[PDB]
RNA sequence: UAAGCCCAAUUAGUGAUUGCCCAUUAUUCCUUUGGUAAGGGCGGAAACAAAUGGAGAAAGUGUAGCCCUUCCGAUGUAGAUGUGGCCUGGAGGUUAGGACGAAGCUUAUGGCGUGAGCCUAAGAUGGACCGGCCUCUAGUGCAGAUCUUGGUUGGCGUA
RNA sequence: UGCAAGGCCGGAAAGAAAAGAAUUAGAGGCACCAAGUGGGCCUUCUUCGGUAAGCGGAGCAGGCGAUGCGGAAUGAACCGC
RNA sequence: UGAAAUGAGCGGAGUAUUUGAGCUGCGCACGGCGGCCGCACGCACUGGUUUCUUCUCCGUGAUGCUCCAUGUUGGCGAUGGAAAUGGGGUGCCCCCACCCGUCUUGAAACACGGACCAAGGAGUCAAACAGACGCGCAAGGGAGGAGAUAUGGUUGCCAGUACUUCUCUCGUACUGAAAGGGAGAUGCAAAAUGCAUCUGUGGUGUGCACACGUCAAAUCCGUUUGAUUUGCCCAACACC
């Protein structure tokens, strides 16, 4: 009943999502697939949505709201997740089929998680590597259950 | 330097957004930018122009004056070809001093109860600018229509009372005071009813 | 993380405008006062008088806001600051505030060098 | 304190500012209160007439439409 | 693949860059033809006009030269200190600035405005190639209120939408030979504005007669305008 | 509030809109409506004629009570009626009735057309209003 | 002065151009110059006979 | 005066003809510092370090009838302590 | 044998018709700003992981201005108006920081903004509070009033 | 059947020819609500009173006030802009 | 530095092409002189001739919405108490450049206030009215005072919020000193309260949109953008 276009109207300038820091207006939007404060790239907002997310290793999850379930909030989203090796295109296929004008950016995003995941593995082993020539007086242990 | 002497003169103070607070307007001032910019009709342009304007300059209307006029139009009008819809940026209010009017089709920004009530007991619809443009989207057999300003208190009250021919109210909060001299012919002069200009 | 090249950067002025007389007068802060004197010789825009801004002064769009380095600066203040700057990494760079205390800033750097997100006030070893 | 009494310097630029407004036109404001009342009592019985035959030719007007 | 709208807009694109190219090659024809026409017509005009001498010469009559249709108009002097009349007269000229220049014609009503305001302006009779040169060189038209530089011959025939307007050509031709659309053309062009002339002035106070530089220059306003264009 | 007030934008004028000829002084045309007869004057002439002079007669001790007499016309008596009244309502048939006193009315004047024919009861009337009334179907009662 | 804007402007140019290299020839111009000295004596002599 | 462009004066030439010649020519002031920092090849030839440094330049147009011309430096105005000093004017770029 | 006065040139009876030097002016180029501004695009186009072309694309008064293209204007006392303009103390929301250092304070301490200002750095400063954003509110901005109060000061190691 | 007036119904319309035979950086009107002004001073010409005055009083228009910049060494207002 | 090279300039072809100058034809203009003579060679045949003078002819949309990203040759920089480039500091040259705030026609003024710094320091609050703009409702709008009960509860939150009104007020009617009166249209008629009817702008001129057309321009052929006739004309405005 209440559209989107109502919805942007109501939280254009005051959201707890925009971070209008400096003079730049970026998001704090979990469904963002870039940080831009505009309607496209409100996921919280739209009836539709699909942000690609990091998953455990390189794979790459695609959270889906498909408008189906938008009044459960427990049931809005859905995480699929693509194995370690996916195509960038894939995902964004898999993002397009919800949303067409997301598809450039989901290809982008895909496209930097990969990244991000390769530079973590490396920057870990580099600091590993380093750590391992340091007394370390101190270590602490979180006791298992 | 350029001899430009008077040419701030020349220019004109035109709003192209809406001092409004409203977002149901700010979405209708959308949608219908997006048409009068995108579309050839006329109709969109205007009704654009009129939905930036303030709520003074968008004065209501009456179901009477909208029955009256759509007569007026009705005849000679073809009974083949339907009654145009009544669009009015602004509120359609309901006259007690006509009981009796046709089934009309009036699309506005505002219905009173009452107004609402008449139209669709008439057997008329209350339509909104979203819905005209999706049945109408370029205005096609359709009334514009505004409402009155000119018998506003407030323009009632323009200009000086005291010049000759000129019949404004005078603003005072005692009717009794302010009527004897320059009122009356017999204390000492009376403001001339009538100028030739 | 190299930043996104952009056209030469022009500055009209380099010079700050100065209030007129604040040298004189240790009350008198730099920040710039419009004279409103009568017969202010800095207001009637003298030859050998300092000049007023206005918008002829004003930067080019294309390169307005940017730093030296060819980022721009964006303030964080913890961890989750630095993912929505993931994507957009070319053209902001982070900036921790002042008052983060160097327990969290550690974290940040950290977490900042493996997103290959650019800190404009990190420690310097680190990125080289 | 002797002043200056009475200059019209600069009043023809003030008046040329907004510039000499232009007359009314002939066919407005052509009120014809004031005027020589015989012909103003006679036009008035022709003006009747001509309101009542301009009420008939509508009539016949809209009679004639719904006929066609 | 494409959308069905995408193929639409595809298919219609191709047909009008088709169409655009077809008329660009028109267009080439018909300025080309024109511009024949009109060189013709001076270089006949011209070897009219040196037999019609020689014949009047040869027999100890005079020939009377045409007097000039067309002057051209620059103003040699700034904004201060000028009276209404003349400020009236110079803003219906069309020359609000210094070293304006406009094409004008040199009838009665015309004359008795530049009389008015010969202090300012410098004005004399045009040549063919000054006229060229004007439109050629500090050519510009009124294109929906703005001062659009002459790049070719489509802005002027979508401008002026007339037949016998349609080249650069065709412009010169109206300026220069005074045509039934003087009018037009010259109005739905921008006021020349003219660099200083190269060289200097002689005396911006005084008439040209009187060793200055605000008279009527008769046709020296060429050598006068060909260090300014 | 203050922060949109004038005040605000003027902080650093010296002047504050006043002007530094003519200043803004304590009272400088008097106080009050002084001199209304002389250096006023035409602002008194021309924006409020009728101010200065008496005018009829003096009505010691009125009571406004025994004034009270509003009035009601024929084409609005459909504010006083019911919706489904006026739906049966007819000409030569049931009317319904209207008490003008209870519905806050002393007089019925009777300018335009009346809708729905009734009986109104009411304590004065017009000449007009109740030859109207009275072609139209309905009827009006006195009452006190 | 640019040869891509007078010859988009006047596609004629480069017929008047040519006209003017033919006029600016050397021995054309000796020649026509001769013999318009020639045709104007003539006709001025038959015109004064 | 503006300081972005230089009047020099040559020997030897004394026309605007002659300054005519010399358009486009490089302008070299040469001076020297207190202290020996870095120069062209400062690494390669460490015979060339030096006080000695250079501003660099050249002619743009001549100035008058009397073979001045007008020079411009490279990106910095020359100091006006350079005034009433030496400046040469070399060969390059030829055209002959 | 003017560097004076009256007249006249522009390299001089050689072969044509611009000697030279100085503007906040003209012409043009670049950038800003504002329009009675003028237009385009805005249904993601197809494709396209990492290791090893990129990004963005907001139906929009005003922002780091949705983007691009085009044109024109820009000085100003008194005065008016505007500003997703700056700044201060509290209030309602929201979102952060702090004993691994809060406010305050210091600065050849840089960066950003035409500016009001904002931000970072350092303190061999301090020692517990406090920032941003949206709205609200007011005892909300100082250079000068023979301004008020406090301190200091040259005269002066003088009379 | 004439006049005068208010209409109605036609007709024609270089929409204004040719004779030097206009031009326009020409959106016309129309409100509303307010502020500063209300000591002015300088010229070119015209002008009055005064022996005159960097004196007093007018007309037309420009300019200072309110405004810099280039030039008359210097100068509110002169020249250029 | 070719990230769409639009070129008489690139890239393909071709050896031509037309356009000037000669020199000429016929008729016509034109010029003597009164139908003849002339004609410098105008105009039409886009006349002929080709004697010399020029090159001419084709070609690439954007499936790129926007922005950024692509040479050469040295010098310097191979991780340093370094090379650059900007910023900051202090001196110095050559140019500029009267002391601020005021009042004033006119201030750098031999006009008045001005030793320094810190803290303080000046359009406020309330009432009446008007106009602009926001919001609610609309021939109606709204209280106020006060009661009720969540709360007859709670340190506090809560002096709030929720609820109610046969009233009151401002409107929907105005005039006259009062006594007093008291506004629809149309038709038919002309009654010192005339009748009848009621789906209706009292009339006229000028006037958005919209509806039929009609022209002109441009089109990617779908149209759109201008004008315009007629109808109804909204809001207005002018005469009745
Ligand atoms: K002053
Ligand atoms: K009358
Ligand atoms: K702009
Ligand atoms: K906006
Ligand atoms: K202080
Ligand atoms: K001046
Ligand atoms: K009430
Ligand atoms: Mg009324
Ligand atoms: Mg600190
Ligand atoms: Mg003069
Ligand atoms: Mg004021
Ligand atoms: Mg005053
Ligand atoms: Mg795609
Ligand atoms: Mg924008
Ligand atoms: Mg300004
Ligand atoms: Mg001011
Ligand atoms: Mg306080
Ligand atoms: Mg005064
Ligand atoms: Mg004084
Ligand atoms: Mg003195
Ligand atoms: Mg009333
Ligand atoms: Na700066
Ligand atoms: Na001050
Ligand atoms: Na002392
Ligand atoms: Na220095």
């Amino acid at each position: 009943s209440h559209s989107v276009d109502l919805q942007w109207v109501l939280v254009r300038q005051n959201s707890r999502f925009l971070q209008k820091r400096g003079g730049i207006r970026m998001s704090n939007d979990p469904f963002n697939n870039n940080g831009n404060w505009t309607k496209r790239h409100c996921g919280f907002l739209n009836e539709k949505a699909a942000v690609v997310k990091p998953a455990k290793g390189g794979a790459i999850c695609v959270t889906v709201k498909d408008g189906s379930s938008n009044n459960k909030p427990r049931q809005t989203y859905k995480k699929t997740v693509h194995a370690a090796g996916v195509r960038a295109s894939d995902v964004s296929r898999a993002v397009a089929a919800v949303r067409p004008d997301l598809a450039d950016v989901s290809f982008r995003r895909a496209r930097r998680m990969a990244c991000i995941a390769s530079r973590t593995a490396k920057v870990a082993a580099a600091r590993k590597a380093r750590s391992e020539k340091i007394k370390f007086s101190r270590k602490s242990a979180r006791a298992k259950r | 330097g350029v001899d430009l002497t008077g040419i701030s003169k020349k220019s004109r103070v035109i709003r192209h957004h809406t001092y409004s607070t409203n977002p149901y307007i700010k979405l209708l001032i959308k949608l219908y930018k997006f048409l009068a910019k995108r579309t050839s009709s006329g109709f969109n342009k205007v009704v654009y122009q009129r939905l930036i304007k303030s709520r003074s300059n968008r004065a209501p209307i009456s179901l009477s004056r909208i029955a009256v006029v759509m007569k007026r139009k009705a005849v000679f009008t073809a009974k083949s070809k339907a009654a145009p819809i009544a669009v009015v940026v602004g509120d359609v209010l309901d006259d007690v001093r006509m009981a009796r009017i046709p089934a009309m089709r009036v699309c506005a920004l505002r219905f009173s109860k009452s107004a609402r009530q008449s139209i669709v007991a008439a057997g008329g619809e209350c339509l909104t600018f979203d819905q005209l443009a999706m049945i109408a989207p370029t205005g096609k057999n359709t009334y514009l229509l505004r409402g009155r300003k000119s018998g506003r208190e407030s323009v009632r009250h323009f200009g000086a009372s005291g010049v000759p021919g000129s019949h404004s109210k005078p603003y005072a909060t005692n009717r009794g005071k302010e009527t004897k001299r320059g009122r009356r012919t017999g204390r000492s002069y009376k403001r001339k009813a009538f100028r030739h200009v | 993380v190299k930043p996104t090249v952009s056209k030469a950067i022009v500055k009209k002025r380099t010079k700050r405008f100065t209030r007129h007389r604040y040298e004189l007068f240790p009350q008198l802060s730099s920040s710039w006062r419009k004279p409103r004197g009568e017969d202010s010789p800095v207001r009637r825009r003298y030859k050998g008088q300092k000049a007023m801004p206005n918008k002829g002064y004003g930067s080019d769009r294309a390169t307005k806001y940017i730093t030296p380095s060819g980022f721009r600066n964006f303030p964080i203040n913890n961890v989750e600051d630095l993912y929505m700057l993931v994507m957009q990494n070319r053209k902001y760079a982070g900036v921790i505030s002042h008052t983060v205390g160097a327990r969290k800033r550690k974290a940040i750097v950290r977490k900042a060098m493996e997103l290959d997100v650019r800190l404009a006030n990190g420690n310097a070893k680190l990125r080289k | 304190a002797k002043s200056k009494n009475h200059t019209n310097h600069n009043q023809s630029s003030k008046n040329h500012r907004n510039g000499i407004k232009g007359p009314v036109p002939l066919h407005l404001h052509n009120s014809k209160r004031g005027s020589w009342l015989p012909a103003l009592v006679n036009a008035r019985r022709v003006r009747k007439h001509n309101q009542k035959a301009a009420l008939k030719k509508r009539r016949e007007r809209i009679a004639a439409f719904a006929a066609k | 693949k494409r959308a069905a709208f995408k193929q639409q807009q595809t298919e219609s694109f191709k047909k009008a860059v088709v169409a655009r190219k077809a008329a660009k090659a028109a267009l080439k024809k018909t300025a080309y033809l024109r511009a024949r026409k009109y060189s013709r017509e001076y270089r006949g005009a011209e070897k009219k006009l040196v037999t019609l001498r020689r014949q009047a010469a040869s027999h100890g009559n005079y020939y009377l030269e045409a007097k000039p249709k067309v002057a051209v108009v620059t103003r040699i002097r700034g904004i201060a200190k000028v009276n209404p009349k003349q400020r009236k007269i110079l803003q219906l000229l069309r020359l609000r600035q210094i070293f304006n220049t406009v094409f004008v014609k040199m009838n009665k009503p015309m004359e008795n405005m530049l009389r008015a305001v010969e202090p300012y302006i410098a004005y004399g009779y045009p040549s063919l190639a000054t006229v060229r040169a004007m439109v050629y060189k500090r050519g510009y038209l009124k294109i929906n209120g703005q001062r659009v530089k002459i790049t070719d011959n489509q802005m002027i025939k979508d401008k002026y939408n007339n037949v016998d307007i349609v080249c650069a050509e065709d412009m010169v031709n109206q300026i220069y030979t005074c045509g039934k659309h003087f009018r037009t053309v010259t109005h739905g062009m921008w006021p020349f504005k003219l660099a200083p002339p190269a060289g200097g002035m002689r005396q911006k106070r005084r008439h040209f007669v009187e060793g200055g530089d605000y008279g009527n220059r008769d046709t020296l306003i060429n050598r006068f305008l060909a260090r300014m264009i | 509030p203050t922060r949109f007030k004038k005040c605000r934008h003027q902080r650093g004028s010296t002047f504050c809109g006043y002007g530094r000829v003519g200043k803004h002084r304590k009272h400088e045309s008097g106080r009050g409506n002084a001199g209304g007869m002389h250096h006023h004057r035409i602002n008194f002439d021309k924006y409020h004629p009728g101010y200065f002079g008496k005018l009829g007669m003096d009505h010691y001790h009125r009571k406004k009570n025994p004034m009270w007499k509003p009035t009601i016309n024929l084409n609005n008596l459909s504010r006083l009626i019911a919706a489904e009244e006026a739906a049966k309502a007819a000409k030569g048939g049931t009317l319904p009735v209207v008490d003008l006193q209870s519905s806050g009315y002393a007089k019925l004047l009777g300018n335009g057309h009346i809708q729905v024919p009734c009986i109104v009861k009411a304590r004065y009337v017009s000449k007009l209003a109740d030859k109207k009334i009275r072609k139209a179907g309905g009827a009006v009662v006195l009452q006190a | 002065k640019n040869r891509r804007l007078r010859l988009r402007l006047n596609p004629y140019v480069k017929r008047e151009t040519a006209a003017a290299k033919g006029m600016r020839n050397v021995a054309n111009r000796d020649a026509r110059r001769k013999a318009k000295l020639a045709r104007v004596t003539k006709a001025k002599k038959a015109a004064t006979k | 005066q503006t300081k972005q462009t230089a009047l020099v004066r040559v020997e030897n030439v004394n026309t605007r003809e002659d300054a005519t010649w010399y358009v486009g020519k490089r302008v070299c002031y040469v001076y020297h510092g207190k202290k020996v920092k870095r120069c062209v090849r400062w690494s390669k030839a460490p015979a060339r370090r030096s006080t000695t440094r250079a501003l660099w330049g050249r002619v743009t147009r001549p100035h008058g009838n009397a073979g001045m011309m007008r020079v411009k430096f490279n990106g910095a105005s020359v100091p006006a302590s350079a005034i009433g000093r030496r400046i040469r004017v070399y060969l390059y770029p030829s055209q002959i």
